[PDB]
């Protein structure tokens, strides 16, 4: 069981950015894909974005546009989450994750001179061993 | 006065026309073909013309030689030879004959005239 | 596409069957016939756990005492003779269409 | 006393011998302008002044399908047409699956199903970037995968097609003999495929012949003389063609009244391809136009020709096609740089017993064409945008004489026999290559000079 | 008592006409190296005796710019151009686009931008694999397509590179008539492109001539014997180019001062593509140098032969280059294998009345398109090392501003792009006519009657 | 002497370097440069070749120097036969003659060689 | 006495020269069937009677190794291979990544490995669609990826063609024949030593049929020796130079390919057919040769008699196999049926000989693609041929090099070596030499020309 | 009987084979490429030769009387001594080191003049 590190619990003003952390023992971040996800109590569960494990894709909930940015440290030893324009209906259960996905061609053209021409796809598989969570809420 | 008129006279009267009938004798896929053809022609004439050469009557569309024909190929009267019959059918009539006649007409007499006349200039 | 949940709370008898069951707007079958569907069970203060997968089995170690059903845009978790420790809330997983979403959750209690 | 023999050079002979036809042209008057197919923008020019000379007194054997400048015209023309096509661009890519639906609105209700629109997935000249393209196709030139369809040719050889400025129009062609060699000509005016002609002349050089290429009816064929002449290797044996031949010309006109247009196309980088613009007004049907009572009274003049051969009594019958290879079945011709085939049931359905003004037939374009009987090569047609027109000469026609026919009565004909050599027998049914062997030997009185 | 006309036979007769000049090379000297583009593997070696005689009491009639042997050469040469890239790769897998950047190396601040670090994710010899390798390119070969690269000649014909082993240096090339044709040449030292030449000798093979390739001076010429000459058909005519013969040559350096390394990639079996490798040192511009005395002393004299044509006292000028394609625009040439540009406007900056070092900045192409074909493209291979290279300059072609008035303050400026007027500087000399043996003339002679 | 050498000399003096001018009358592989020199020796060959068959025809073969019967109306010149000879080169008597030479070969091939093979055949009759 | 020379013309004169080789071949007799590379589509048939001709009172001499015609036919089949393998299509994709098995089924076991059912991910015709195609391999033709995947072996050389089936490579006699104004000097000596003149000497017009068999250590098919084994070199001193034996009298030798080969057919593109061996029916069973055994004693001992005439005739004579390097030389090579094979002749050459049952067999190796000639810049694949490959063929010679270093004149050693095929085509090309005529010339005589 | 027959025999004897060697001097495949340029080489020779035996007048002979004497610095054998026990094999080896001076000697100081000299017969 690869051991997941989130940050802690964090009260932050209405209308300002919180940031988090995110960790995992034996640098299984170039293995497995990284996750986000929020959920407030009573509700359902909501995805945030992921970054593959091989660090070159990235992608969010059209929800979330414009307000999360994704970073991770060299080596991909961590990965880091930014969260924009927070207010008080933002405050929820931020959780870490890691994950798998289906890499196969979308469209393909065989060159007899040349490359031939790919369309290439990722398809996430599961969701993998959760981590344990972090909690941030938005007051004065 | 045209060309191939002779073949409609008798094969005496054809020999006027032998200077009318003499004169014509000489990256793309037509442009390969042209070149062909024009080596084709140019290696017949020469060919005819190496005959004249080695038999000695070149340059002349006339000459007469040394050496007799042998009458079982064709037995018939001179005359009637030349007046009647055109040179295409006496040529047809004459044609499993005309490997022996260049033989003869090489071997009996050129090349012996030929040394008869350095033993001639011997002297 | 989109995901619902029915019943959105099941009171139960102890030592009971039950069954809860979720709807989609598009079918969820694959072109090679598969199909990717995961129902998770979450019980009040634990993260939720994997009961059965791609429509077809149980996942490894969840208790025989659970089963599925239904196709199309239509599929159903059954659990057989109820006890008190499966309380909590349930979802069932999407995976064929990006984006993957969760359905709206059903919770199980026991009655009282 | 005794006669010996003479040399003489320069005697006319005739020998039965081949070779190599030289290419003419006439004065290469096209070579203003390009390019041309059949002429390859030059040939060796010839002059306006070759002079025919009568052989009086003079008579020589010709036998058709036996004569071999037929057959090699035929690969000259096949390697003319492979050297004019080398230098343009394949089109292999053009086979990737293809989302179609048929073409709606603004047609002929005659026309439903024929054409049909279909996109690709095909890329850019860019090898790293794909776009979306469409184009305006013919039902007869593709197939369903299994809607979706193919190129039909993809599960035979490959399809290459460029260098559309490239006129397909043909031009007088003089197969003008090599130097030692003549061409003679029979003078008869109507005369058997073999045998004897009693009148003869000869040509240093060959007349105006074309390379039309025609399936079922003879086109800008010279006229016959006199008479419609029925030729053929041997009228009892069904497996030859029967070559029939006009005195007089039927016109026939032909267009495609549908005005068209063209978006060139980048595939790779510098390699230009055209596809079909959609075409500008309602759509109609290709057709072809011939007077009615001109193809009667020429049929009519064709089945008193075929009486010869035949009791005098028998019933001249013409039918429908046979069937088969579109090829043969249609009508076939490629006047103003495109391909067609038109439907000539109508023109031979009728029948013959002893003792309003014009006709239209339906027609067909295909653009995937394979030339010849080749599987090895195809090519895809040009779109050409606007009208096209064409006026031809009705020269002749090439039929098959069915079997059976018992009891000698009723006799029947259909069109046949898609090979062009027997064109190009028709119209070079006039010439033989002969060999002129100058020298020679006859008796004389000279006996040689002493020294 | 009637004259006759006799027939002769071996009487020498001229013809102006035209045949397919011989291929002849000194001793066949290219055999030992494997090989010239132009020489190729073989070619029939020169007569070690090229004789010529002067021709006693014959003036002939020359007319340049009327000689086919020049439009022979133009077609010529670009069969053996052609011949030669034949059996080589082509590079249509490029096109894909590169991922650049402004690369520097202790560069100098007069080039910064002129060098771009590209690299794409190319092929590889298995087909179901790719790699990523990068290049150092000019600036001039890449165009931006909407920083993202791609090479400026893919929306044109397609572009091949192999064969390095072939050789670009020039060889002399020797030419003699058919047997039957004869080669005429003008003993004149100060003789017109056209008209009479008052003293004249035939040679069974014309000289060395190298296939030079240059656009705006020439290289490697033949020098005037006596003075400098000025040489066109019709010289109102300012459409027309204007040809400068030097007697004096002017020596000219070029180098590319930086060594250039290599790479070589496959793109696939039998594919080998050499790239420019990664450049060491301080990185410097490639750049000609001539003599500023010279420049001058040669440039006067052209004035004084000059105005001969035009009324004394009459202005002019010279200016720098009104524009258009690169290879007109600056003075282009090859050596040591490898392609120039340069910026010549410094040298014209000059005016001229009645009465020690220039340094010119040069720019290189790798993306070449031949003469003014737009049908062939080809990348040129690097060349390793320094490239040092010592040359003459023999000549010039000009081109004459037109308009002004009252036939003063002539303008001239570079020009005649055409490479057909640079075979012409050497080629007007000669001349082929047709020999027919035959002759008739009138006798007292009668065939003696037999 | 080299080739050319009589092109200033006089008519009389030209008659001198015949055979000189004679001498020279006849004197991948997919590559161009042989493509060339194959076309050149055979368009050589054929040239040579035809004036040797004009000289065959009209029966002064072998010889650089000849002499038919045939006349010939003199409006083709304007001058005396010495004054041809001394006061210009073949290049203005070409010129001068080079518009009756279709008519001079003619002459030459009828008027001359099949009247003299008619009188060769009357001798032959003996 | 004042004598002046006179011209001849036609007389006998010989000048050491080269030109190129006419075509020829009896009647075209490869017409009745289709269609075999080494006659092509077409070439010169020739009168089946050549007139040899026997030239008394003659002799001459033939400098061998400097004649050019081995040469210029050298460069004549290099062309003529690449003339036909120009047409046919090219076979870069198939050198995808492989995932290969491990062939046990109806397997020997003295073979194990040998065969490799592979895997791989070409696409089919459709420029969209892919197919998986499964088939067998030889292990020769194959390396793995990494230290399992597998790739096709030449793949990181030049580029990959498939011979097109429909002509064979059967050798066809090919006769040699003079150009115009040429004739071909052949000797007559029956004991005639590779350099030195011929006492007896005749020519022809056009020389007989010469096969062009591609062979590695052993003369095939050849012309026997006419009176006895001989040895032939450049300098016997000189070790470098290949040892060229002809034997008087050939050893037949069997083989065959005994297994039962299925082949399949699958498009590549468009007009685009393919090859490759399919499932093997029976157990599978080792290619090899058979030769007899006491005739090989026979043949060898011959050899070494002649050998002692170059050498101090008490000298130990010993034979071993190839020293090693690649497999072109190190293994004997032959294309019997249209297809390639490698036969380990090491058991050939284990013997000795000092002064004064029947039959053995040789293991033989199989590939598919080659690197034909000694040219590095293409490779080409073979088809796969069906059914049981059997091959009948003529030993007429050998191809030998000496090791150095021998001291004292004893213990005289030999090995298979010098592969290159022209070796074989002198051996074949021995007799000839191109010459030419030249018909003019001059002469002193009592002749005075007549006055003019 | 036979091709080239005279090899060893004398040069006496040679002149009878003389026409039977002379007999046979005349008479998108790469082979196809190769037969044309054998075909041409083998006319160019020819006409080569024939070039030659026209440019002396031996035209249509094989053998042909000269006006044309020799410096004896060339052969140093008694004539029966070269003719009748040398081969014209041999001879050719001994003569072939000045055959340039041969051929234009024979081809100007007897030819050119001989041809004018006939003009000058004639032209009485
Ligand atoms: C488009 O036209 C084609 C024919 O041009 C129609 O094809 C028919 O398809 C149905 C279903 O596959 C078949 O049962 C018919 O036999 C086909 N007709 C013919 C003449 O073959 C097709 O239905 C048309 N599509 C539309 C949308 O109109
Ligand atoms: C030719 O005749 C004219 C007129 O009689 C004479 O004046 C002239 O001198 C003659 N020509 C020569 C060269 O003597
Ligand atoms: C295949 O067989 C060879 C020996 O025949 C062996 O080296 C190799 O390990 C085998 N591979 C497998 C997967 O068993
Ligand atoms: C090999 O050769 C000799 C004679 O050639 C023979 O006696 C000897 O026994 C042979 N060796 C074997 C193993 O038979």
């Amino acid at each position: 069981q690869v051991q997941l590190v989130q940050s802690g619990a964090e009260v932050k003003k209405p209308g300002s950015s919180v940031k988090v952390s995110c960790k995992a023992s034996g640098n299984s971040f170039s293995n497995h894909d990284v996750h986000w996800v929020r959920q407030a109590t009573g509700q359902g569960l909501e995805w945030m974005g992921w970054m593959s494990h091989e660090g070159d894709k990235t992608g969010l909930a059209q929800k979330f546009q414009g307000r999360v940015t994704i970073t991770r440290d060299s080596g991909a030893s961590t990965v880091y989450m930014e969260l924009r324009g927070l207010t008080a209906d933002d405050t929820a259960i931020y959780y870490c994750l890691t994950g798998s996905k289906h890499r196969l061609r979308d469209y393909f053209l065989y060159n007899e001179y040349g490359p031939n021409y790919e369309e290439w796809g990722d398809y996430l598989a599961t969701l993998d061993v959760w981590g344990h969570g972090t909690a941030v809420t938005v007051s004065s | 006065l045209g060309f191939l008129g002779a073949a409609g006279s008798t094969m005496g009267a054809a020999s006027m026309t032998l200077t009318v009938q003499a004169r014509n004798l000489l990256l793309t896929v037509w442009g390969i073909k042209q070149l062909q053809a024009r080596v084709l022609a140019v290696e017949r004439y020469l060919r005819d013309q190496q005959l004249l050469g080695i038999w000695g009557c070149s340059g002349k569309l006339i000459c007469c030689t040394n050496v007799p024909w042998n009458s079982s190929w064709s037995n018939r009267n001179l005359s009637e030879i030349w007046d009647n019959m055109t040179w295409l059918q006496w040529d047809k009539e004459i044609s499993n004959y005309t490997q022996i006649i260049y033989g003869l007409l090489e071997e009996s007499q050129n090349q012996q005239e030929k040394n008869e006349q350095d033993l001639l200039a011997l002297d | 596409v989109v995901i619902t949940q029915s019943p959105l709370f099941l009171p139960v008898t102890p030592g009971e069957a039950a069954s809860l069951s979720c709807k989609c707007s598009h079918s969820l079958q694959h072109s090679t016939g598969a199909n990717y569907l995961a129902w998770y069970l979450q019980r009040p203060g634990q993260t939720p756990r994997l009961l059965i997968h791609l429509a077809t089995h149980r996942a490894s170690g969840v208790p025989d005492r659970f089963s599925g059903s239904g196709s199309g845009t239509d599929f159903t978790l059954k659990i057989s003779r109820v006890e008190s420790d499966d309380v909590g809330t349930y979802y069932c997983m999407q995976g064929l269409h990006s984006p993957w979403t969760f359905g709206q959750g059903t919770k199980v209690e026991i009655k009282r | 006393e005794n006669l010996w023999v003479t040399v003489y050079y320069g005697v006319p002979v005739w020998k039965d011998a081949e070779t190599t036809l030289f290419c003419a042209s006439d004065a290469k008057a096209y070579e203003t302008e390009k390019h041309n197919v059949w002429a390859t923008h030059a040939c060796v020019p010839t002059d306006p002044n070759p002079q025919e000379i009568h052989l009086e007194n003079v008579t020589e054997e010709f036998n058709m399908w036996k004569n071999n400048m037929v057959e090699q015209m035929h690969t000259d023309i096949i390697s003319l047409w492979d050297q004019s096509l080398k230098p343009c661009v394949k089109l292999t890519p053009l086979c990737v699956t293809l989302q179609c639906t048929n073409v709606t609105n603004n047609i002929t209700d005659d026309m439903r199903g024929e054409l049909k629109n279909c996109s690709f997935n095909m890329t850019t000249e860019l090898r790293d970037k794909k776009q979306k393209v469409y184009s305006l196709f013919y039902r007869l030139d593709v197939v369903q995968i299994n809607k979706e369809y193919r190129l039909i040719n993809c599960n035979t050889s490959a399809i290459t097609q460029a260098c559309p400025k490239v006129s397909f129009e043909p031009i007088p062609i003089h197969y003008c003999a090599p130097a030692g060699f003549a061409i003679l000509k029979c003078k008869d005016k109507k005369f058997n495929g073999t045998g004897p002609c009693p009148s003869v002349s000869t040509v240093q050089c060959t007349h105006g012949i074309k390379p039309v290429v025609s399936t079922q009816l003879l086109l800008n064929g010279s006229l016959a003389e006199e008479e419609v002449m029925i030729r053929s290797e041997n009228i009892t044996n069904n497996a030859k063609n029967i070559l029939v031949q006009f005195n007089t010309p039927v016109q026939i006109n032909c267009t495609r009244p549908n005005n068209n247009t063209r978006k060139s196309i980048r595939i790779g980088p510098g390699q230009a391809f055209y596809a079909t613009g959609d075409i500008i007004g309602d759509i109609r049907q290709a057709h072809c136009n011939v007077s009615k009572a001109t193809w009667n009274e020429t049929l009519g003049k064709v089945v008193k020709q075929l009486r010869k051969h035949f009791g005098n009594n028998t019933i001249i019958r013409f039918a429908n096609s046979s069937g088969g290879d579109l090829e043969v079945t249609t009508h076939s011709f490629n006047c103003g740089g495109e391909f067609f085939y038109c439907n000539t049931s109508g023109l031979f359905n009728s029948t013959w017993i002893s003792n309003n003004d014009s006709i239209t037939l339906p027609c067909r374009i295909k653009q995937i064409i394979n030339m010849w009987q080749r599987i090895g090569q195809a090519m895809y047609a040009p779109p050409i945008q606007g009208v096209i027109r064409c006026v031809s000469n009705i020269t002749g026609l090439i039929l098959t004489r069915d079997g059976g026919s018992t009891n000698s009565t009723t006799e029947t004909f259909r069109p046949g026999g898609g090979d062009m050599r027997d064109n190009w027998r028709s119209e070079l049914y006039k010439y033989k290559v002969v060999k002129i062997e100058p020298l020679g030997v006859a008796p004389t009185r000279c006996k040689r000079r002493v020294v």
